[PDB]
């Protein structure tokens, strides 16, 4: 019964087929690789509030 | 110059968009301007907001 190990080693190539099968079976996702470089947050502006355009006559 | 031209003043930055939903009490009083007319004092030239 020693030939079990010999047979498994010799026939091990079929695991490539098994890998292809499980690859086809598995669902897939992916990445949108993130950007670095938010090193400078930006404020709005120097903003001053005032009454609008008065309509004089 | 009569030509297009661009630069970039500062690199990218983060901005969140958010909702502020407050209640407000606006109170106000109108304004009236009244002015005479050169004369005896019977003609009013302007009575306007």
């Amino acid at each position: 019964a020693s030939l079990i190990y010999r047979q498994l080693l010799t026939n091990s190539y079929s695991v490539d087929l098994y890998d292809e099968i499980e690859q086809i079976g598995s669902g897939k996702t992916q990445n949108v690789t993130i950007n670095p470089g938010p090193f400078a947050q930006t404020r709005y502006a120097p903003v001053n509030w005032d009454h609008g355009e008065i309509n004089d006559s | 110059a009569q030509v297009d031209e661009d630069i970039i003043v500062s690199k990218t930055s983060l901005w969140k968009e958010m909702q502020y939903n407050r209640d407000i009490i606006i109170r106000f009083k109108f304004g009236n301007s009244i002015v005479k007319m050169g004369g005896l004092g019977y003609k009013w030239s302007e009575i306007s907001y």
